[PDB]
């Protein structure tokens, strides 16, 4: 865990806009 | 997807409810991915919707479709932008490639009614991309 | 934590308290405050500042805090008014026309936000002459009983004789000591 | 266009001088000191000083001023980048920034000083760049800086590719004694720990507003950062174009990218306070917390800042929650809480002394400060979109970000 929000996975882009 | 299959009759039932015409902040589940929904996962989420019934020929609505994205995000960390259709007035595209849904009229294209159609060839067919290359890049 | 030092202490004896003496210059207060202290009428120039002292009686260290009636000196009494427990009131009923200067100043000084848990302690100081009232004409010129939330007691006391400062003492005692 | 970069002390005494120029005499600096003093005590001292035709423009330090002496019409904004490149790539190599380390790192420093800034014309500032060719414990100059990328060294190999995110968010408002909010402005902070092999092509992609229009997608939850500053590996062109953030990732921790736009949503933290301050009697402190913030959200070491009586003395507080202690070296009590779950309502009722004896003048009304920091909230909304690293050889990234929630200039005006 770490204080302040624990971190997320980043996608790779919008593939909702191809 | 055993959640997925759960929340389908929930949220069919919650859009039948809502008609086709409090909490502030914005929190996120701590480690739940968020990602825009992929051209695989919106065809395999078309073809779930289509196989269990519900949103082929339901009233196209602003709420119900927000629920459905709402559920949708939920249940699959998918960003509610991708249920995007293009604009009318007649038949609107969805906006994300990949999509088996789409809306056509039922009777200004706001006050167009339009209900969900199911459509295999537009998981195949930009049809969006081809009619708005501008809002594709 | 602990509190056994605490009830040893009490066992013998462990509240002092404290106390107060204002009023108007010339007022016995001087000679009052020898007489509890030593016991005896001792005479004293007009209080330019102001006497500390203590008396020990009942196993408490009643420290009274005289005060001058100098005109200069009656707005010094708010300094006194931090870290005061009590408060004592001495009466000039030997001058008519200084009576409503006192009543006054004990007005100005009873509406102070920051004295309220002084209770009232009216004393009939120069009770050795025909012209000194009774122990109600004085409370009742002074509207004593129309102090709300004040607890006030009258004693008149002599200061050439000294009686009625044991009673005073005593109802002083009984104010602010509640227990057996 | 300095003449002459040198660092000073409290004492007056200059640390460390490096001229660039040659065109300022040494011994002007003998005339800053008294300068100053006499610009303080007038308050008329302001960093950028003239002796004479000389201007001696700098900042003030954790423990030394950076004054760099000018003569000529030289850029004051110029001057002011170097001075906080020179204070950036100081606190990179040195962890202190203090007369310890200026007295003991004078063999690199004076080579830094040297490379950093030839004629008055500053040509390197990356620390990481410049730590490859001045060390303190000589070869050839990195090709990093010859080269166009000069912010990302070529060849850096890892046994994994992780990069960690920060999104920072600063709540920063401004309430006035009437209770009204003036400056309700949230500044974000997309702050990135690029830790990956080779040089990768990052191209960073979120729910912009601006973005969500130009492709059609303007309805759904859009950030609208009225300022956007990038970083300088992102691209200007490419923002400008079509709004794609392109850039290269540095080596480290580093701001890429920072937002900036107003806010117009209830405070999450509503405080009401009073003050039933006796006449030189007694105080009363009737403060009271309510969280607007969401409940989900937790609000991790609240500290609103009370700025109680300088004098006062023998303070009593009756709180609900929360550790409330008063510190006399700031003179306010610090309301101090662990643990704020949103939508929690905190009331306190403080009561102290003062002195009879009233104050020769005046102090003034501090702000009330509150020091809330929830993480796990994006106030704003944004959220992270895609983030394509590319790599020639070709590498599976695993990207990672979180979202943190602070109070910025969250002030609030005393009645
Ligand atoms: N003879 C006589 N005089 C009294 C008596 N009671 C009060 N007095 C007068 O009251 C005065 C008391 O003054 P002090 O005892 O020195 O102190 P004080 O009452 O605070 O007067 P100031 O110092 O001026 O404020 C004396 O000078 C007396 O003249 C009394 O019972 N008999
Ligand atoms: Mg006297």
């Amino acid at each position: 865990d770490r204080k302040g929000g624990s971190y997320s996975q980043a996608a790779g882009s919008d593939s909702a806009q191809s | 997807s055993k959640s997925s299959v759960i929340g389908w009759p929930a949220v069919r039932e919650r859009m039948r409810r809502a008609e086709p015409a409090e909490e502030v902040g914005f929190p996120v589940t701590p480690q739940v991915p968020l990602r825009p929904m992929t051209y695989k996962a919106a065809v395999d989420l078309s073809h779930f919707l289509k196989e269990k019934g519900g949103l082929e020929g339901l009233i196209h609505s602003q709420r119900r479709q927000d629920i459905l994205d709402l559920w949708i995000y939920h249940t699959q960390g998918y960003f509610p932008d991708w249920q995007n259709y293009t604009p009318g007035p007649g038949v609107r595209y969805p906006l994300t490639f990949g999509w088996c849904y789409k809306l056509v009229p039922v009777e200004d294209p706001e006050r167009e009614v339009l209900e969900w159609r199911f459509d295999s060839r537009l998981a195949f067919h930009h049809v969006a991309r081809e009619l708005h290359p501008e809002y594709f890049k | 934590g602990n509190i056994f030092a605490n009830l040893f202490k009490g066992l013998f004896g462990k509240k002092e308290m404290r106390i107060l003496m204002v009023g108007l210059d010339a007022a016995g207060k001087t000679t009052i405050l020898y007489k509890l202290k030593l016991g005896e009428i001792v005479t004293t120039i007009p209080t330019i500042g102001f006497n500390v002292e203590t008396v020990e009686y009942k196993n408490i260290s009643f420290t009274v805090w005289d005060v001058g009636g100098q005109d200069k000196i009656r707005p010094l009494w708010r300094h006194y008014f931090q870290n005061t427990q009590g408060l004592i009131f001495v009466v000039d009923s030997n001058d008519r026309e200084r009576v409503n200067e006192a009543r006054e100043e004990l007005m100005r000084m009873l509406a102070e936000d920051e004295l309220r848990d002084a209770v009232l302690l009216v004393f009939a100081n120069k009770q050795d002459l025909p012209n000194a009232m009774n122990a109600a004409e004085i409370t009742d010129k002074l509207g004593l009983h129309s102090l709300r939330h004040r607890n006030w007691y009258i004693q008149a006391t002599c200061a050439t004789s000294g009686d009625g400062l044991y009673e005073g003492l005593d109802w002083l005692s009984n104010q602010l000591r509640n227990q057996k | 266009s300095a003449s002459a970069v040198y660092v000073l002390d409290l004492k007056g005494k200059v640390l460390i001088c490096r001229n660039y120029r040659g065109d300022v005499d040494m011994s002007e600096v003998e005339h800053f000191m008294p300068i100053l003093m006499e610009k303080e005590e007038e308050g008329m001292l302001s960093p950028i000083l003239a002796h004479g035709g000389v201007r001696f423009m700098w900042i003030k330090h954790n423990n030394l001023y950076l004054v760099a002496t000018s003569k000529k019409n030289a850029c004051v904004s110029l001057v002011f980048s170097f001075l906080y490149k020179v204070v950036q790539v100081f606190s990179e190599y040195f962890k202190e920034l203090e007369e310890e380390s200026i007295r003991d790192n004078f063999v690199i420093i004076y080579e830094l000083l040297d490379e950093l800034m030839d004629f008055g014309y500053p040509q390197t500032t990356d620390s990481k760049i410049l730590q490859e060719y001045i060390t303190q414990e000589a070869p050839r100059p990195p090709a990093t800086v010859t080269n166009a990328v000069s912010w990302r060294s070529e060849g850096i190999k890892y046994r994994k590719n992780e990069v960690f995110l920060d999104v920072i968010e600063a709540v920063n408002l401004l309430v006035s004694a009437n209770g009204n909010v003036l400056r309700s402005e949230i500044v974000g902070s997309i702050k990135m720990r690029v830790f990956l092999s080779g040089m990768p092509e990052l191209r960073l992609g979120l729910n912009d507003k601006v973005l969500f229009d130009n492709t059609g997608r303007g309805k759904s939850k859009s950030v609208e950062l009225e300022d956007v500053k990038f970083h300088q590996c992102v691209r200007l062109s490419r923002f400008e174009n079509d709004r794609t953030i392109s850039f290269i990732p540095p080596d480290g921790e580093f701001e890429l990218m920072s937002y900036r736009l107003n806010t117009h949503v209830k405070p999450l933290i509503w405080i009401e306070s009073v003050i039933e301050k006796h006449s030189h009697s007694r105080i009363e402190y009737m403060v009271k917390a309510k969280s607007q913030f969401k409940r989900r959200s937790t609000a991790n070491n609240v500290e609103i800042h009370i700025p109680v009586p300088n004098d006062a003395d023998s303070p009593k507080f009756k709180t609900t929650v929360g550790s409330v202690k008063w510190v006399p070296e700031n003179s306010e009590i610090v309301w101090s809480v662990k643990s704020f779950p949103g939508g929690k309502e905190y009331l306190m009722r403080a009561h102290f002394g003062l002195p009879s004896v009233e104050a020769e003048d005046k102090e003034g009304k501090p702000p009330i400060s509150v020091k809330f920091e929830i993480p796990y909230f994006t106030t704003s909304g944004i959220q992270v979109r895609y983030l394509k690293i590319i790599e020639k050889s070709g590498y599976q990234a695993l990207p990672w970000v979180r979202y943190i929630t602070q109070n910025g200039d969250y002030q609030l005006r005393t009645q």
